[PDB]
């Protein structure tokens, strides 16, 4: 039909670097448009026709190409350019997008702030207890969190979730929620979150006791 | 005069969509018709050949395209 | 100002029929050269164009959904309706309607999007719980607090803080899928410790599928 491959599929680059994403079609196509999509938001028109900036797009964005090869380029990468960029074609039905290109910001290492949240009393009133360990503003996103209840290791009963990269900070945030029954939870005292990260000299442990407060 | 030229505009655009040409050619001719109908804001029988030759310049090389374009503007 | 807004169900059982309504303002589908298209996006997948309608009632559909798509336009009500039939569980996605023109042949102004989930299960509203600024456990020179939104289905929930007054330092984590088969996310915010008692904090959780709306005051623990 009319279908396009973007490359690279993903890419890491420091703030300020020139970055170029190539959308290559399978037919001679008149124009090639470009959309930028932030996480969990609607796509935004970035480059219309082939080289024209849509309203508000900063001058760092340029678009070029012809025939069956097109490129989107950012002159100096900004921390707010974390997004997925899709090329789009409208010269032949059916309209098709490119596969997509995720642009991540390479950053100097940063260590996390480790906080911990005992279960709310309302959740305890419902027979379940959730202990939320929070790692805040760190880089890279690779980080090993481990749960230790009364100094006994834990598996099976927890899940992580990591935010998108910070638009100003290019950092990350992670939450490891550990879930138990009010029964199991009240069978134990100290609850500890141990984090190992690239930015810490050696692993951190934030913990609490059940009765305190 | 706004009503008059806007009637002409809508007519020719509808005729453009029905044409047997790719969406690129439709796009080009449509933007040309827009420019001509909004630069009326900004040799009295040849206008039918001036407008015709301006909006259909987008075809340029290909004679085929000039054909369908002029046909759009005759009716 | 051009503005589109999608509307439709959050849940359809498999083999049912999905009816999506795009409601737009700022332009009309009677004026020439206009168009409205439907683009969907499956989770963790690229975008995918579905359909488009034009002022002269011309219609195009993606061949991939052959026979299952029917788009219709009502210029009187400023609405477009896509109807997709025989809903599969792989057609679970966020559905956008966007504006198009014959001069552009691209979508410039998009709606905010509506997420539809194809499943047998019933809707479930979430439980929202305070992640209280723990006395000693979330403080350095600043202090963190939050809300835990647990055990809901289907996606999505929207979480704001002080009805949008507090926007900075807010980290609303993506929803994870638990063993329960239900989603759960937390939304934390970092503030200065100097403002814990002085300033009140409430989080606004909204689950459109279950029509749940909660506002929970996150207050500190005093030990």
């Amino acid at each position: 039909d009319i279908q396009m491959t973007q490359s690279p599929s993903t890419l890491s680059a420091s703030v300020g670097d020139r970055v170029t994403i190539t959308c290559s079609a399978s037919s001679r196509v008149g124009y090639m448009h470009w959309y930028q999509q932030k996480p969990g938001k609607a796509p935004k028109l970035l480059i219309y026709d082939t080289s024209k900036l849509a309203s508000g797009v900063p001058s760092r964005f340029s678009g070029s190409g012809s025939g069956t090869e097109f490129t989107l380029t950012i002159s100096s990468l900004q921390p707010d350019d974390f997004a997925t960029y899709y090329c789009f074609q409208g010269s032949g039905y059916p309209f098709t997008f490119g596969g997509g290109t995720k642009v991540e910001i390479k950053r100097t290492v940063a260590a996390p702030s480790v906080f911990i949240f005992p279960p709310s009393d309302e959740q305890l009133k419902s027979g379940t207890a959730s202990v939320v360990c929070l790692l805040n503003n760190f880089y890279p996103r690779e980080a090993k969190v481990q749960w230790k209840v009364d100094n006994a290791l834990q598996s099976g009963n927890s899940q992580e979730s990591v935010t998108e990269q910070d638009s100003k900070d290019s950092t990350y945030s992670l939450s490891s929620t550990l879930t138990l029954s009010k029964a199991d939870y009240e069978k134990h005292k100290v609850y500890a979150c141990e984090v190992t990260h690239q930015g810490l000299s050696s692993p951190v442990t934030k913990s609490f006791n059940r009765g305190e407060c | 005069v706004e009503r008059e030229l806007r009637n002409w505009l809508s007519e020719v655009l509808s005729k453009i969509n029905d044409a047997p040409v790719t969406n690129d050619i439709k796009k080009a001719i449509s933007n040309q018709v827009l420019k001509v109908a909004e630069q009326v804001w900004n040799s009295k029988e040849e206008l039918q050949e001036r407008v015709r030759k301006e909006v259909c310049s987008v075809c340029s090389n290909v004679p085929a395209c000039w054909a369908i374009c002029g046909g759009l503007l005759e009716v | 100002q051009v503005t589109l807004r999608e509307s439709g169900p959050a849940l359809v059982k498999p083999t049912q029929t999905l009816t999506l309504t795009c409601t737009f303002s700022g332009f009309s589908l009677s004026t020439a050269g206009m168009s409205v298209g439907w683009i969907r996006q499956p989770p963790g997948k690229a975008l995918e164009w579905l359909a488009d309608i034009w002022w002269d009632d011309k219609k195009h559909y993606n061949p991939s959904l052959k026979d299952r798509l029917t788009i219709s336009k009502d210029t009187s009500k400023n609405q477009v309706v896509l109807k997709v039939t025989n809903m599969d569980p792989a057609d679970t996605a966020t559905y956008y309607c966007a504006r198009d023109m014959i001069f552009n042949f691209y979508f410039d102004v998009w709606g905010q999007g509506t997420t539809v989930t194809v499943s047998s299960a019933s809707t479930k509203g979430p439980s929202v719980f305070p992640l209280a600024p723990s006395s000693k456990s979330t403080s350095g020179g600043t202090a963190a607090l939050g809300c835990l939104v647990k055990d809901y289905f289907p996606e999505p929930v929207t979480v704001s803080w002080n009805s949008g007054a507090l926007t900075s330092g807010v980290h609303t984590f993506p929803a994870v899928l638990q063993s329960s088969g239900l989603y759960s996310l937390s939304s934390v915010v970092t503030v200065p410790s100097s403002s814990l008692g002085t300033q009140t904090y409430i989080c606004n959780v909204n689950h459109k599928p279950s029509n749940t709306k909660v506002d929970k005051k996150v207050e500190p623990k005093s030990c």
